[PDB]
């Protein structure tokens, strides 16, 4: 089935989508979403019971093909585990690490990815805590110097932008005094249920990372991490990716695309809601130019 | 793809005809006001918006701008990197002397991105994009910057890449930092010994190969050799370049050649 359409097609076909017809129960959208289910790697060092902690969920684990490996340290077995993949984006290879909320006790390893890997800034899309719930453990120094093993990382400074927050460290590896700047993006306007009603603010904010990446010239994947690094970081990573390729190409394939997400990594966009919101965002960012308005 | 107009390009449009009516007008930047200034740091010096949106808030006028402390930058517009600061205070110098458009309104034309993307991998320096695009390194900044900048910040700790950096500047200057000249000068010296002082690290891979020197050519990339060191260092020799060239001590014929080659070089495209 097509589910490639051109911009000027986009409104109808979201249309059609939430109508229901011909004699199903259910509407046309979440016949598309539960479509991608019968859409593969293995599990292996995710699975090891010195891993089993590292893991937020034990149902989310990385592909093997495209996780992110940290180099093994000295007599400690599962050293080179985080639960993490690379993702590619529109014009480059690995263009995203999608992870998890750090851990309290995989905070040190988050760091060393980051390091090891490259990666200089770094996207947010959870609050600490939701719901009564920790979704991330804080893993960043508040005022002063913090030192995560072989990383002393101090603040800079923190810039509060209307729906999200710049926090800059200074990142210093202790053995070799070698350091590089780190920026973290907390996107701070995500409902704690469902969805943005606008996905403006979002849009704007996908903009901002990726001109950051731009124009510092910096090289290495985007960190983006949520709860469990598979719902609304799958939807940064969808949205980034179907933005950008609308923009340059003028069509939109959401279905083709989430399925080639959830083949570096299960379960991208997790809900139908966020499903949906990947289409709503998509008209209203396509509404943002006037000859397809 | 995408045509037309739209939201983006109407807030962008409308944001540079502040910048090019108080230009334009012969309004000295002292005289500017807030949503101009806040204008003219975005399009022209090409801020981050954090630090855009601080100078909304906190910054009225071009004549406050103009008299910010390196202390009130770093509180007012929130700047702790030391190479932006570097950068604002350059560019409200140079805007201070110009409204007091000819001065080219199509600004980053010799920004950071061609600094990053274009100039250090015509040094042979493309190691080093990421670092400078990262302290926002434009043409304009890069005669000021200090020994400590490039020692630290920039992590060119390697002596034979500084010296490289230094006589890519010092050809910029020779030709008045213009870009459009270099670019030129390039292009009609493609095919022939002449002009070597302006010549990119692949052109000089080109002439190496023209040689018959081919598998030793792609050795020179990062190694910060170019057209401008060639002619302007004098102690750069034929036995430095074989080095860089990795040509074995043995291949003895290889090296003869090299260093026929890099005396007609130097004598028919250069002044040493």
């Amino acid at each position: 089935m097509n589910t490639e359409v051109p911009a000027r097609n986009l409104y109808a076909y979201i249309q059609k989508l939430t109508q229901i017809e011909t004699g199903e129960n259910v509407t046309g959208m979440e016949l598309e979403f539960k479509r991608l289910a019968s859409s593969t790697s293995r599990f292996i060092s995710a699975n090891l019971p010195c891993n089993k902690f590292k893991n937020r969920l034990v149902n989310i684990m990385p592909y093997e093909s495209t996780r992110v490996c940290l180099q093994p340290i000295r007599g400690v077995e599962g050293s080179d585990y985080i639960n993490a993949s690379f993702l590619d984006g529109y014009r480059q290879q690995k263009a995203y690490i999608a992870t998890q909320g750090p851990l309290a006790e995989t905070t040190e390893d988050f760091w060393r990815m980051l390091w090891e890997h490259n990666s200089t800034i770094v996207v947010m899309l959870t609050k600490l805590r939701e719901m009564g719930r920790e979704k991330c453990h804080q893993y960043w120094p508040a005022e002063r110097s913090a030192r995560y093993q072989y990383f002393v990382v101090d603040p800079m400074a923190e810039y509060n932008m209307p729906q999200y927050i710049l926090r800059e460290f200074k990142v210093t590896d202790a053995r070799d005094g070698q350091s590089r700047t780190v920026r973290q993006f907390q996107f701070t306007d995500w409902p704690e249920q469902g969805v943005p009603k606008s996905g403006e603010g979002f849009i704007d904010f996908i903009g901002q990372v990726h001109k950051t990446k731009e124009q510092f010239g910096q090289d290495g994947p985007i960190s983006v991490h949520c709860s469990a690094g598979v719902g609304r970081t799958g939807v940064f990573i969808t949205l980034s990716i179907v933005l950008e390729r609308m923009r340059y190409e003028g069509v939109v394939d959401i279905f083709q695309t989430v399925k080639m997400l959830r083949t570096q990594r299960p379960a991208m966009v997790q809900t139908e809601d966020q499903y949906q919101f990947c289409y709503r965002a998509a008209l209203e960012y396509l509404g943002s130019f006037d000859h397809y308005a | 793809k995408l045509t037309g107009p739209g939201d983006k390009d109407r807030r962008n449009k409308r944001k540079h005809e502040l910048l090019e009516e108080a230009c334009r007008q012969g309004l000295p930047f002292a005289a500017w006001d807030g949503p101009t200034v806040v204008s003219w740091l975005e399009l022209w010096v090409g801020m981050p918006a954090w630090y855009v949106a601080a100078c909304r808030a906190n910054v009225k006028s071009g004549a406050i701008m103009a008299n910010l402390s390196d202390t009130e930058i770093q509180r007012e517009i929130g700047i702790s990197n030391p190479l932006h600061r570097l950068k604002l205070r350059l560019a409200i110098q140079e805007m201070v002397s110009l409204t007091s458009w000819e001065q080219i309104l199509a600004y980053g034309d010799m920004n950071h991105e061609w600094v990053g993307n274009d100039w250090l991998p015509s040094l042979g320096l493309p190691q080093y994009r990421s670092y400078f695009m990262e302290s926002l390194v434009d043409a304009r900044m890069l005669d000021h910057l200090n020994k400590k900048e490039l020692r630290g910040q920039l992590k060119m700790v390697d002596s034979f890449h500084r010296v490289s950096l230094h006589y890519g500047i010092m050809c910029l200057k020779r030709l008045n930092y213009d870009r459009k000249d270099l670019e030129r000068r390039r292009e009609e010296s493609q095919t022939q010994i002449r002009d070597v002082m302006v010549w990119s690290n692949e052109r000089v891979m080109g002439w190496v190969s023209g040689l018959g020197l081919k598998e030793f050519a792609t050795n020179l990339t990062e190694s910060g050799v170019h057209g401008a060191l060639l002619a302007l260092d004098e102690t750069f020799d034929y036995s430095d370049l074989a080095l860089l060239l990795q040509i074995p001590t043995q291949n003895a014929q290889a090296r003869q050649l090299l260093e026929k080659e890099f005396s007609n070089l130097i004598s028919l495209g250069t002044d040493r």
